[PDB]
RNA sequence: GCCGUUUAGGCCACGGAAGUUUGAGGCAAUAACAGGUCUGUCAUGCCCUUAGAUGUUCUGGGCCGCACGCGCGCUACACUGAUGUAUUCAACGAGUAUAUAGCCUUGGCCGACAGGCCCGGGUAAUCUUGGGAAAUUUCAUCGUGAUGGGGAUAGAUCAUUGCAAUUGUUGGUCUUCAACGAGGAAUGCCUAGUAAGCGCGAGUCAUCAGCUCGCGUUGACUACGUCCCUGCCCUUUGUACACACCG
């Protein structure tokens, strides 16, 4: 009746992610569930360095572009329906919710 | 008996064969036999003017009059028994030696 | 000088360094490294780094060995 | 045999991460895609 | 003390130094590098910490025995500098004067061929594809 | 044990062990192979195989599950490309595999499930025995 | 604490992780340039062409050709070293259904290397990868010798990528062993984890990195000034300059 449910969240924005991440944890704290989280995984910075000029004249100057991607994990023990009851609240834009079942 | 020839050939040459020479060299090889048949008895055979420069010279080819194209001219070539293992490329210079 | 090309002259194994030369060479300061004497006594090394071993087998002069092929000497004490 | 998805040009192509844009179209659309100039 | 210590050795028309160690004295022969000289010093079973010149001649005869018959002392196929000859088909170890002899026979072949590399050799230009705006 | 002895004198002591401890086979190419693509000459010491063995059984004794494509990186190094910059090159896999196979054919190490190579109980035993005998 | 209208500030000092704005960047005014870009853009005015095409696509060649001058660089001229053992310490990143094993590839076997076959993991703090980097350290060999420094030029031969490797793609094996003896006049970058040394990643990419953009590792000499040279800002001054002293 109790599984091992892992919910993984990804985002480009720290705060919009952490709002939802805290909301899930507290929504599963009212049900006296075992919430082992949130676990923080190394920020992935996607980087592309590009020449500013379109024509290759002048000083060679570069601009470094970066996307920060953040990876949170929440652990739960429940049935998938109780969690689906919990992970049904209003989700901020840009947040990925990808609940699965670990072994 | 191509198989024991590939052993004689250098590594580039046998790797070329192991990849299965496609249609165009197969269309070119026939025309050498055809020219040899057309040639009068013990006479100079017809010129076989080719576009391909990446074909490798196989022992059958000895005796053909090939015209390997170098980009602008159809430069005629004659084959000797030492011409085995190279391409028809190295026999039509694509450039002109420089005199300043 | 040519003290690896000089490793096999008659002199080099007759008496040359076997107390015929290196009696004194350490003793100018009583103590001078064989690796120091490679140029003061112009004779260089490895006709000479294999004789500092022979004086060891012969019980004449103590040594230390380290990184850069540094070798040392002390005449008798 | 590999062009900019935005303009179909053949030079200065960015294939990293699966973008497949040329170095100028990527600059024009970098902010829209989400690439921020931090440092 | 090398009482018969030789300073010249005339091995194979190369005037070997008698003043050096063997594995670097025998490299003076045109066709033997440090690697092949090492293999010779091993298969003839020579103390390598021996100056060439302190040697005995019976050792020397074995040196020439291994160099003139590299295939015979089990020196492997890949080691030799004449793999799969084109004039004959053998795996040989060309030595001092035959290195130049064979080399000029190759470039002569390419010259008579009208090969690209033959003409590059004849013209004095570079033959291996390097750029030549500003090199030479 | 092995970590209380300097790893240079220990490898000297062990490579003298395998020598006078019975024998193992030795290929018929040991005197001719360079041990690395980037090397210039073969190993200078004729007794190098045993060194390479004694140095190498200490790798499995301090680690667990090391393949051959990891030993090649262990004993690889700097390759100079003449006029181009030097880079990192890996050594030859044939000697690396052969010494492990021989250690198997003496019972010092063994191949490991989950991949790799692991020190044996008896192979641990003799390594600490010889370690006990190093100054 | 001392100097200073004892203001704004400045120098010194205990403390402190830190006392140059703590270090390094990003961002960045008005006015301008006949600066570069019509070869990034189905961005664009006008002109030219528009079928026997300056359109498109195919095949082959060149863009790389070589008496020579120039610019950024890579390798060096050795012993504060080269070679061969032993020893072993990072960080930043990367991994398109990548066809039926496929991008990064562990593990096992064959092979001297190059490379190959098989069983597999990973869409990744999970597998490659604690990224087992080099310089460095260590013990030997060399011995002042264009030498075992240097590795150009070249022969033969093997393998790899790719539809195809020829004016050598690249990687291996043996052989060949050039100049180069620390560089004239000139000239560049640099003030602390900096210069310099060392290697690693990514971009390009089927294959090719001596480049560029990053990253760690080892880690100094000198100065803490000045306006002499090259310039820059503000004021006063002269002017027959205003396209402005290249007047
Ligand atoms: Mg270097
Ligand atoms: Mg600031
Ligand atoms: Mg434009
Ligand atoms: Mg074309
Ligand atoms: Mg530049
Ligand atoms: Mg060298
Ligand atoms: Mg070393
Ligand atoms: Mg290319
Ligand atoms: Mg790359
Ligand atoms: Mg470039
Ligand atoms: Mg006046
Ligand atoms: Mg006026
Ligand atoms: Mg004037
Ligand atoms: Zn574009």
């Amino acid at each position: 009746v109790q599984h091992r449910i892992r919910i993984t969240l990804s985002s480009k924005s720290v705060k919009n992610l952490e709002k939802v991440c805290s909301d899930l944890v507290k929504g599963a704290k009212e049900k006296q569930l075992k919430v082992k989280g949130p676990v923080r995984m190394p920020t992935k910075v996607l980087n592309i360095t590009t020449r500013k000029s379109p024509c290759g004249e002048g000083t060679n100057t570069w601009d470094r572009f970066e996307m920060r991607v953040h990876k949170r994990v929440i652990d739960l023990v429940s049935s998938p329906d109780v969690v689906k009851q919990i992970t049904s609240i209003t989700i901020e834009p840009g947040v990925e919710v990808e609940v699965t079942i670990s072994d | 008996s191509t198989d024991d020839l590939v052993q004689m050939f250098p590594a580039r040459a046998r790797r070329r064969f192991k990849r299965g020479l496609k249609r165009k060299p197969m269309a070119l090889v026939k025309k050498l036999r055809k020219a040899k048949k057309d040639a009068p008895a013990g006479e100079k055979p017809e010129p076989v003017r080719t576009h391909l420069r990446n074909m490798i010279i196989v022992p059958e080819m000895i005796g053909s009059l090939i015209g390997v194209y170098n980009g602008k001219t159809f430069n005629q070539v004659e084959i000797k028994p030492e011409m085995i293992g190279h391409y028809l490329a190295e026999f039509s210079i694509s450039y002109k030696p420089v005199k300043h | 000088g040519k003290q690896k090309e000089k490793v096999n002259n008659a002199v080099l194994f007759d008496q040359a360094t076997y107390d015929k030369l290196l009696t004194e060479v350490p003793k100018y300061k009583q103590i001078t490294p064989s690796v120091l004497s490679e140029r003061l006594r112009i004779n260089g090394s490895l006709a000479r780094r294999a004789i500092k071993d022979l004086m060891e087998r012969g019980l004449i002069r103590m040594v230390s060995i380290h990184s850069s092929q540094q070798i040392f000497t002390r005449a008798t004490n | 045999s590999r062009v900019c998805r935005v303009c179909g040009n053949s030079h200065g192509l960015i294939r990293k991460y699966g973008l497949m844009c040329c170095r100028q179209c990527f600059r024009s659309n970098a902010k829209d895609i989400g690439f921020i100039k931090y440092r | 003390a090398g009482e018969e210590f030789q300073h010249i050795l005339r091995v194979l028309n190369t005037n070997v130094d008698g003043k050096q160690k063997i594995m670097f004295a025998l490299t003076s022969i045109k066709g033997v590098g440090r690697r092949f000289s090492n293999i010779v010093c091993k298969k003839a079973d020579i103390d390598m910490n021996k100056r060439a010149g302190e040697l005995s001649a019976e050792e020397m005869d074995r040196l020439m025995a291994v160099v003139h018959n590299p295939r015979q002392f089990k020196v492997p196929d890949w080691f030799l500098n004449r793999k799969k000859d084109y004039k004959d088909g053998r795996f040989s170890q060309v030595v001092s004067n035959a290195v130049d002899m064979k080399l000029r026979d190759d470039l002569e072949r390419l010259k008579k061929i009208r090969n690209h590399r033959g003409l590059r050799h004849y013209w004095g230009v570079r033959v291996r594809g390097q750029h030549t705006k500003t090199t030479g | 044990t092995v970590k209380d002895v300097n790893p240079h004198e220990f490898v000297k002591a062990y490579s003298a062990h395998l020598k006078r401890s019975g024998k193992m086979e030795l290929p018929e190419w040991v005197d001719i192979v360079k041990t690395a693509r980037f090397k210039e000459l073969p190993p200078s010491d004729a007794d190098w195989y045993y060194i390479r063995a004694a140095s190498m059984a200490r790798k499995i004794y301090l680690r667990q599950g090391i393949g051959i494509g990891g030993f090649q990186k262990i004993y690889g190094g700097r390759q100079r490309n003449g006029s181009r910059p030097p880079h990192f090159c890996k050594s030859s896999g044939a000697v690396s595999r052969n010494i492990l196979q021989e250690l198997q054919k003496m019972g010092i190490i063994d191949v490991d499930p989950k991949g790799g190579r692991l020190i044996t109980s008896q192979g641990r035993r003799d390594l600490d025995q010889v370690a006990g005998t190093v100054p």
